[PDB]
RNA sequence: GGGGAGCAAACCGGAUUAGAUACCCGGGUAGUCCACGCCCUAAACGAUGCGCGCUAGGUCUCUGGGUCUCCUGGGGGCCGAAGCUAACGCGUUAAGCGCGCCGCCUGGGGAGUACGGCCGCAAGGCUGAAACUCAAAGGAAUUGACGGGGGCCCGCACAAGCGGUGGA
RNA sequence: GCAGCCGCGGUAAUACGGAGGGCGCGAGCGUUACCCGGAUUCACUGGGCGUAAAGGGCGUGUAGGCGGCCUGGGGCGUCCCAUG
């Protein structure tokens, strides 16, 4: 299925912080905070210089891992993004960011992207008044992304929206904290997303 | 103060009665990712020493690539010995779609989008040189206009 | 101080080489051939000597050093004395590298500055009488080859060579380093390699003697006195 | 024997330039002189002049170069870097308008023979016509 | 069919050599020669198809013409501009820049083999594979090593000596 | 025993076998077979033949291919427009 398994670890293979976890990825526990080397017997030993493949590969993985997502779903989007009029490097991220699983997390309903996928799949999410539970559903602009009237009372739902007390939400989005609704306004331009990815390397990895 | 890259490192043999005797060769690129790149091939008897050498040479052999918005001003094809490179400029978000060598050279030039094929001999060193020579040769509806009008330029501009 | 078309004839400046040795590129500087030898158009020589002297002058006026070069047995003592009156010169052997490998050559300068240092010194009478002579010999050669190079504390602003086809080592070096080349060029030479040309006899004393002096004359004219 | 006199013309210019000839003569022809007329406008040559060699019609092509260069080889940049015959006898090359090509991202010329004249790629594409694709230049 | 001095496959005899059954020597038939008819292959080589135009020069030579210091054609060589080349080299006798047309190539061995067809009196030739098998076969250039290759030089290395070992 | 290729294994195997650890994908992953690609390695785009494979042993010349300068007609090729 999607990847379940140990995560603060990919956090470590990519050598940067992926925020795959959640409340502690922010605390002095992400093991990036404690063991910034990669996992395994050998992560202590000095690295060999990467091959071009290596760097192209890893930059792909870093980006993909950030977003959850299977390679088959990933490659299929990069494919779709190339068929688009646009700058595919950017068009891609816009497409990624359009995922319900993601929109929800960015909205601040879920602590993390992983937790977000459940919130979706277990039916806790409204899209335009109706239920949606495919984490892959594509949110278009004008879409309203709410919490189910039912699931309004969850600890994490309420506990997370109380962090919204002092966060502010992405510039292409609008949150209705009290009403527990968010609206998807436009696609995020490249400059809005501030990921630690060199999208261009991803493109290059796929043109082999 | 540029980035350096390793195109390739090799070992090579002489001969003396009683043994092979070795020497090392390093192919090094040097760029500032905004239109200046130099290539150096240095040999010394020790590998890191060769690279030092190589790096020195690279900076003396420098070429100003006229980058036009991440890409090169027109297409171009250049032979060097057996080896031959073709550089077709490309649109945004295309990437350096180029082989092992040319990439390194192009990347450090400051190029981001470009099409490529190697052809003929694939030999690193000559492909290295063919590429550097290709870039040494690019011009601009600007560079070109001055060559052709030239002999009375500044009457129309 | 300029120069007369007449004075040039008297020098025998227009007497080229035989037709056998000959660079067709040089044709653009030839009147005709009489009895086997090409005769250099002085009407040209003169109009180039101008463009060329005009360069030499401003360069000097701005403080530039001009390296004079003549290996040929004819030139030597002319290059020498002319240089001195105030530039550097090479007149014994052109040591390959003097320009492009300038550093490790000028290294040899500090060696003789330091052996000069050692012979004015007490510390010399120390060394065994064998190293003593063998050190005077080291010094001696260095003075031979370097007595004019040792004035160059950095690459010349231009080099002025007598006979470019003899010297095209020196010349090659200059062009690789983007130093302007000036030469007294005969018919045997690629004029394309000479940034500032003077076509005319690169062979006779009476010819070089004239050119080099008027050059140098012009130099210390435009150095204030 | 001579079979392509336009090849011959182009190639005369090519070989000339590589030796930095100031000028070369080419046996005349209404057609060739048209191609030259084009090359003139676009600045690849200073111009041509019609002359007479032994009472034979010729065309003096006056070539144009770059400026002298420093470094150890000072032979000027070419202005006609590359001239090349496309439609040849024994394989003609006709192009429809939406198939007339672009030479060096707009930096070069393709010379076309059309029922409306001898046109440059741009001149032809403006008059909305195509024809025989003679040569390319840059 | 004619001719046959000299030469000389095979073959005969002498030597050499571990053995020669070859290299050396003495003989010697075909053949080499002429005519006529066949054969039609070659390192049939410039290992470079023909024709035409264009792109510095120097020098040597055979051979024409001129107002024959020199100029101007056509050959044959050497050296070289530009250029070309993997290099060696080529370089107005192109292997440079171009157009026309023909022939040919597409990994090594198998193999110029097999089969078929054509020619041939014959010997045989032209045309011409695959199965299989290898992972190379190749070209030029570099360093070295070696040569019953060359050149110059040295060591009690030989020679010139004096004295020994090998025998007891 | 591995082995697509170059190769690995003859007592220190990052190449066999097991283990730990890692990488890559994930209800799938590998293998074999076949097509296209890479293969400008049949080269129209886009290759060659002095020595790498490659100029016919040389000529004559048939079909065919190709062919100087000026002017004019035809408009087959060719090009443009409208329409099916
Ligand atoms: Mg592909
Ligand atoms: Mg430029
Ligand atoms: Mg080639
Ligand atoms: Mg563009
Ligand atoms: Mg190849
Ligand atoms: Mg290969
Ligand atoms: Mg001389
Ligand atoms: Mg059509
Ligand atoms: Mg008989
Ligand atoms: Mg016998
Ligand atoms: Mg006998
Ligand atoms: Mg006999
Ligand atoms: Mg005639
Ligand atoms: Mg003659
Ligand atoms: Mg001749
Ligand atoms: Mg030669
Ligand atoms: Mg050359
Ligand atoms: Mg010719
Ligand atoms: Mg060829
Ligand atoms: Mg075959
Ligand atoms: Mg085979
Ligand atoms: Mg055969
Ligand atoms: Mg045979
Ligand atoms: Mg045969
Ligand atoms: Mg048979
Ligand atoms: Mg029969
Ligand atoms: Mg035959
Ligand atoms: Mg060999
Ligand atoms: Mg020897
Ligand atoms: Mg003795
Ligand atoms: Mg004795
Ligand atoms: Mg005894
Ligand atoms: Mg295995
Ligand atoms: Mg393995
Ligand atoms: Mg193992
Ligand atoms: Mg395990
Ligand atoms: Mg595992
Ligand atoms: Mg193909
Ligand atoms: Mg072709
Ligand atoms: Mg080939
Ligand atoms: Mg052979
Ligand atoms: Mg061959
Ligand atoms: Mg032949
Ligand atoms: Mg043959
Ligand atoms: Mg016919
Ligand atoms: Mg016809
Ligand atoms: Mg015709
Ligand atoms: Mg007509
Ligand atoms: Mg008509
Ligand atoms: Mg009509
Ligand atoms: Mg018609
Ligand atoms: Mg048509
Ligand atoms: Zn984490």
């Amino acid at each position: 299925g999607r990847y379940i398994g140990p995560v603060c670890r990919l956090c470590r293979r990519e050598g940067v912080k992926l925020y795959l976890k959640g409340e502690r990825c922010y605390s002095p526990k992400c093991a990036m905070e404690r063991r910034p080397y990669p996992p395994g017997q050998h992560g202590q030993k000095r690295a060999r210089r990467p091959s071009d493949y290596a760097v192209r590969l890893r930059e792909k993985q870093k980006l993909r891992r950030i977003y959850g997502i299977s390679e088959r779903q990933f490659r299929n989007l990069f494919e779709e993004a190339s068929k688009k009029k646009g700058v595919t490097g950017s068009v891609f991220l816009g497409l990624l960011e359009s995922r319900l699983d993601n929109v929800v997390y960015r909205l601040g309903f879920a602590v993390s992207r992983r937790q977000a996928r459940q919130l979706v799949r277990h039916g806790h999410i409204t899209v335009n008044g109706r239920r949606v539970d495919l984490p892959s559903y594509r949110v278009r602009p004008g879409d309203e992304i709410a919490v189910a009237e039912k699931s309004r009372n969850l600890e994490l739902i309420r506990q997370n929206l109380e962090a919204m007390k002092g966060r502010k939400v992405g510039p292409w989005l609008s949150l209705d904290v009290e009403g527990m609704k968010g609206k998807f306004l436009r696609l995020p331009d490249r400059e809005d997303l501030a990921l630690p990815v060199n999208e261009q390397l991803v493109i290059e990895f796929y043109s082999r | 103060d540029f980035e350096e890259k390793m195109i390739l490192i090799r070992r090579t043999a002489r001969m003396q009665a009683g043994g092979r005797r070795f020497r090392f060769g390093a192919l090094v690129v040097v760029g500032d990712r905004q239109g200046r790149v130099g290539l150096g091939f240095g040999k010394a008897p020790e590998v890191p020493l060769a690279v030092q050498k190589a790096g020195y040479y690279a900076r003396r052999n420098m070429v100003e690539v006229p980058l036009q918005n991440g890409t090169i001003p027109h297409e171009i094809e250049v032979e060097f010995g057996a080896s031959k490179i073709v550089l077709k400029p490309a649109a945004p978000g295309t990437g350096v779609i180029a082989g092992a060598v040319p990439r390194a050279i192009l990347e450090l030039a400051g190029v981001t989008d470009i099409l490529t094929k190697e052809l003929g001999s694939r030999n690193p060193i000559n492909i290295a040189y063919a590429t550097m020579e290709a870039l040494r040769q690019l011009r601009t509806k600007a560079d070109v206009e001055r060559l052709r009008k030239g002999e009375a330029h500044a009457q129309a501009q | 101080v300029e120069i007369t078309v007449k004075e040039l004839l008297e020098a025998g400046v227009h007497f080229g080489h035989e037709r056998k040795r000959w660079n067709p590129k040089f044709a653009r500087y030839i009147y005709a051939e009489r009895n086997g030898i090409h005769i250099i158009d002085l009407q040209k020589t003169m109009e180039e000597l101008e463009r060329t002297f005009r360069f030499i002058e401003d360069l000097a006026m701005r403080g530039g050093t001009i390296l004079f070069v003549g290996t040929k047995k004819q030139a030597q003592d002319i290059v020498r004395m002319e240089a001195e009156r105030g530039m550097p010169y090479v007149n014994q052997r052109w040591l390959g590298g003097m320009l492009t490998n300038f550093k490790t050559i000028s290294q040899r300068v500090h060696r003789l500055e330091e052996l000069e240092a050692l012979f004015a010194s007490p510390e010399i009478e120390e060394r065994p009488k064998k190293e003593q002579v063998r050190l005077k010999h080291e010094l001696e050669r260095l003075q031979k080859y370097l007595s004019g190079f040792r004035l160059l504390k950095r690459l010349p602003d231009a080099i002025f060579v007598v006979d470019p086809t003899k010297e095209a080592i020196a010349v090659r070096e200059a062009r690789k380093l983007f130093i302007p080349v000036i030469a007294l060029a005969d018919t045997d030479s690629d004029p394309d390699l000479v940034d500032y040309i003077i076509p005319g006899n690169d062979d006779a004393i009476r010819s070089i003697q004239l050119i080099l002096s008027r050059a140098v004359d012009l130099i210390i004219q435009a150095r204030g006195g | 024997m001579l079979t392509d006199p336009i090849a011959d013309m182009l190639t005369r210019i090519r070989n000339a330039t590589r030796v930095y000839k100031e000028s070369t003569d080419v046996p005349a022809s209404r057609f060739k002189e048209e191609i030259l007329r084009i090359l003139a406008r676009e600045g690849f040559i200073k111009g041509y002049e019609r002359v007479d060699v032994d009472g034979k019609p010729y065309l003096r092509v006056y070539l144009k170069y770059g400026p002298r260069r420093q470094g150890p080889d000072p032979r000027p940049e070419q202005v006609i870097h590359h001239i090349r015959r496309i439609s040849k006898p024994g394989r003609r090359v006709y192009v429809g308008v939406k198939e007339i090509p672009r030479v060096r991202r707009g930096l070069g010329i393709a010379i076309l023979s059309t029922s409306k004249g001898v046109l440059t790629d741009r001149e032809a594409r403006k008059l909305g016509v195509g024809g025989e694709l003679i040569c390319e230049v840059w």
